[PDB]
């Protein structure tokens, strides 16, 4: 987590993303397969975003706080800058039910052609 | 209107001041009494608060 | 001549963590086997 | 053509009820339907092991 | 040995013998209607019983010497007749200079700067180099450092490696003590108690109550309402010089929120300048100067090509200069540079105990340790080598 | 009417210049009764490479704060006359009566 500072897509071999937080900045090689999602979120230098190391669940929280008022009127969220360590590794011991798993495996996912009808 | 002006000025007895203020504040009464002048009356005043945040006495020999 | 032993140690440790992470994620994504796969359906899938 | 489009309203607290990245478990390790059209029987039975 | 060390900052000439003469002497002249014709020298201002309405004949224009007359008289006074003596070998005067110079400012020295006070190793070296030398002396294990010389005219960001000025990556954002003082003057004047005449006592408000806010928007939201803890209503008494000769913020117990002080003093201060003015260093371009802040520049120093040198640079940030001592300045700079710097790199900020005389202490250490037989440029060499030897050594 | 953009830029430049006028900001009389030149000494032959010309920081990345020109508080508004921002209607009035197309500060 952190304010994305720069995207440098290296047929993409990989895309480096710099995430800024109150405790510093870090550069990550970001599995160009999820550059699709990166573009889907329209994220670019300045935004605060999440990304999950397991699947690439990039989530745009909005623009940074310091970039507010760049346009005295603009429909934005301007989420505060994260204060913790950009590298957020923490264990989740939460439990799930077996019927929840069954339901999650009952119907497919995706809108390949008309399968969007599942939403 | 004169009583309203007097209560706004914190007075009980209506005076030419209040009559002038009421006549010149209302849109239609002023149109009706534009030519009229009132004794011991006055024109609408301006506020002096504008002097404070522009210039005042400095610390020089204060 | 500029060198920082602590920085090299931190970089090596984070690189080891990185390799362990990628190995874990690669092993965790291919542990599930399909119920039918793809050749089974293509076989049963008539025109 | 009525311009009186029905216009519901509610706080965003009612929409962020299901978002907590560092508190949700990864269900990708248990899904089976997604593997039907992506993964092959041979890929899992012979090659990967 | 009667050696000497000299700093000629635009705000104040920090000079004196190497025997701990750090005494801080203003580097300009003064005139006032209470002083119709007497043009008081550097420290003669103390003779003025009423320094109200002083006019500053200063030889500096945006940090560069100009008209050469105020400095001439100040030197003839300090080092010529009274406080210090002139001698061809005793006073080992070392001089400070801006980080950029030209043949005319201090290189051409025919009977000027080479006048009767000479010695073997005349040094006209930037104050940044002296500060870096002192730092490395009190920090021997360090290889490089970034000096933040928050002076009157500039706040220079200059890297060093124990001798070497990294000229390729130095920045001097136009914001300085002069701009801060003048902006405070105008802000006070065009809101209440028009006293923008003097770079004087309002300069005291610039030092007595000014502080850098840790959270600017938070202190602002606390200031937008009357009677809160932030004490935006500083209620700074203006000195009339008939009852008091220096202003000061009234204690919190004597606050009159209605401003109707029965003492007769003009106290109607409610605005946020007291912490909005110090904030100009960190986020400029809010007043209009399209420049970067000092943390933004400390980080833009990433332009230093060698990567292995950046983690050594980031650990030796020195916040010297007179303006660096605002309450809350060092920690604010640290917070701003820590988030911008990589998470894996270490950041260590240091603020000298006396960031104004730090350069003078560095000059003292230079004198009393070495630089008498080497790195020398004498008038005898200038007479034989002219401008060449001076620019060669510096 | 409305003022142009040249006037606003000239106002900004002149205010920044006044912010460095040290002798006397408004009225440098205070009594009239080796003489090197001004900053022109080098400002007339500005060199290249590392120097006070290239030593400038440049434009910042953080957007400008919308702060009021009257009281110094946040200003989500902007006056049409000279662009000077203001916080409330009271601020706009105090501005128009002190700064407008006719007056600068
Ligand atoms: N106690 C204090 N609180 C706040 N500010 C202070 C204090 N003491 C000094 N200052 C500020 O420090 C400044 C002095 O800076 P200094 O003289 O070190 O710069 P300089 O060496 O002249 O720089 P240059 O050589 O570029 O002109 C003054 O403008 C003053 O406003």
């Amino acid at each position: 987590e952190g304010e994305v500072t720069e995207l440098t897509p290296c047929t993409i071999s990989h895309v480096i993303i710099g995430l800024k937080t109150a405790k510093g900045t870090k550069q990550l090689k970001l599995d160009p397969s999820i550059f699709e999602s990166l573009q889907k979120e329209r994220v670019e230098a300045g935004d605060v975003i999440y990304i999950e190391a397991n699947s690439g669940a990039v989530k745009r929280q909005g623009r940074c706080d310091t970039y507010a008022t760049e346009f005295d009127l603009e429909a934005e969220e301007y989420v505060p800058l994260p204060k913790g360590d950009v590298h957020k590794k923490k264990e989740i011991i939460q439990d799930v039910t077996l019927h929840d798993l069954d339901v999650a495996n009952a119907r497919p996912q995706g809108g390949q052609d008309i399968l969007s009808m599942m939403g | 209107l004169a009583g309203n002006a007097a209560r706004d000025n914190k007075k009980t007895r209506i005076i030419p001041r209040h009559l002038q203020l009421a006549i010149r504040n209302d849109e239609e009464l002023n149109k009706l009494l534009g030519r009229v002048t009132i004794a011991q009356g006055g024109v609408l005043p301006n506020i002096q608060a504008v002097l404070l945040p522009k210039k005042t006495e400095s610390h020089h020999k204060a | 001549p500029f060198y920082l032993d602590s920085l090299e140690e931190k970089r090596k440790r984070q690189r080891s963590e990185r390799l362990e992470r990628i190995f874990q994620l690669s092993e965790a994504h291919g542990a599930l086997a399909p119920v039918y796969g793809t050749e089974v359906l293509d076989f049963c899938t008539l025109p | 053509i009525t311009p009186g489009i029905c216009f519901s309203t509610a706080s965003l607290v009612l929409r962020a009820t299901d978002v907590h990245p560092l508190q949700r478990i990864d269900m990708g390790r248990f899904d089976l339907i997604g593997l039907e059209g992506r993964v092959s029987r041979y890929e899992a039975d012979t090659f990967l092991p | 040995m009667t050696t000497l060390v000299l700093d000629n900052g635009a705000y104040n000439a920090k000079i004196g013998y190497s025997h701990e003469n750090v005494s801080v002497i203003p580097n300009c002249q003064f005139r006032s209607k209470t002083a119709r014709l007497k043009t008081f020298t550097a420290n003669q201002i103390d003779e003025i019983k009423d320094p109200s309405g002083l006019f500053y004949i200063l030889p500096f224009q945006k940090g560069y010497l100009v008209n050469w007359d105020v400095q001439r008289q100040v030197w003839d006074y300090l080092f010529g007749k009274e406080m210090y003596q002139v001698d061809f070998l005793d006073t080992n005067i070392i001089i400070t200079e801006p980080y950029f110079n030209f043949t005319s400012i201090q290189e051409s020295m025919n009977e000027i700067l080479f006048e009767e006070y000479q010695f073997q190793a005349v040094l006209r070296v930037n104050a940044g180099a002296l500060s870096a030398h002192r730092y490395f002396r009190d920090n021997p294990s360090e290889l490089c450092c970034i000096i933040v010389d928050s002076g009157y005219s500039f706040t220079h960001i200059v890297p060093y490696c124990r001798s070497k000025k990294k000229k390729e990556a130095i920045i001097r954002i136009n914001v300085g003590g002069k701009l801060l003082t003048n902006h405070l003057k105008e802000i006070i004047s065009y809101r209440q108690l028009h006293v923008m005449d003097e770079t004087h006592v309002i300069n005291q408000v610039k030092e007595d109550v000014c502080y850098v806010s840790q959270d600017f928007y938070r202190d602002m939201d606390i200031a937008k309402l009357k009677g809160e803890e932030n004490t935006v209503m500083i209620d700074y008494v203006l000195p009339d010089f008939s009852t008091i000769k220096k202003g000061f913020c009234k204690p919190r117990e004597e606050m009159v929120l209605s401003g109707k002080y029965k003492s007769g003093e003009q106290i109607l201060r409610l605005a946020n300048e007291r912490f909005a003015v110090p904030e100009i260093l960190f986020n400029p371009s809010d007043i209009g100067i399209q420049e970067m802040g000092i943390p933004e520049a400390i980080v833009y120093s990433i332009q230093n090509l060698p990567e292995e040198m950046q983690p050594h640079f980031f650990k030796n940030i020195v916040l010297t200069g007179g303006n660096s001592l605002f309450p809350g300045f060092r920690d604010r700079v640290y917070s701003e540079v820590r988030c911008l710097t990589p998470t894996d790199y270490d950041v260590s900020v240091v603020l000298p105990e006396n960031p104004i005389t730090y350069a003078w202490e560095g000059g003292k250490l230079i004198s009393e340790n070495d630089d008498f037989e080497d790195m020398v440029v004498t008038r005898e060499d200038y007479e034989e080598n002219g401008h060449s030897v001076c620019e060669e050594k510096f | 009417r409305v003022l142009d953009r040249a006037a606003r830029q000239r106002r900004i430049n002149r205010q920044l210049e006044a912010l460095e006028n040290d002798n006397f900001q408004d009225d440098p009389h205070a009594g009239l009764p080796n003489f090197q030149a001004l900053l022109e000494e080098q400002n007339l032959s500005v060199a290249e490479g590392p120097n006070y010309l290239t030593a400038c920081a440049g434009p910042p990345s953080r957007p400008q704060r919308p702060f009021c020109a009257v009281c110094g508080f946040p200003s989500p508004y902007t006056c049409v006359s000279c662009g000077a921002r203001y916080c409330t209607v009271r601020c706009l009035g105090t501005h128009q009566e002190t700064r407008c197309l006719k007056w600068t500060v």
